């Protein structure tokens, strides 16, 4: 974490800095988006 | 001279109370910010 890292979250290729979320997700939510159609937060498939 | 000075002070003192009311006195300066914000949010929303 806290570094510019190429990530691949269940087939989602991207490039960014992975920091802590600090927002309450409901337990049925996998993705997280913004005003545009870009993924802003992904739930981890292993450590949840 | 005292009447002119008193009327000038009464006209200057009513400027702040007129600008603190009617909710659209500074709308010409709010429009140039609300147009740029709308033109930027349109560029954000056209990526979806
Ligand atoms: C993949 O690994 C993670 C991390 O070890 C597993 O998550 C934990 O698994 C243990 C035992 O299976 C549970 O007691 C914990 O509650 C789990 N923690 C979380 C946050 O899920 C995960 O189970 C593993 N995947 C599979 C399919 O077993």
């Amino acid at each position: 974490k806290n570094k510019c890292v190429n990530f691949n979250f269940n087939g989602l290729k991207g490039t960014g800095v992975l920091t802590e979320s600090n927002k309450k997700f409901l337990p049925f939510q996998q993705f997280g988006r913004d005003i545009a159609d870009t993924t802003d937060a992904v739930r981890d498939p292993q450590t949840l | 001279q005292k009447l002119i000075a008193n009327q000038f002070n009464s006209a200057i003192g009513k400027i702040q109370d007129s600008l603190s009311s009617t909710a659209s006195a500074l709308g010409k300066l709010q429009d140039v910010v609300n147009h740029n914000a709308q033109a930027l949010n349109t560029l954000v929303k056209q990526l979806s």
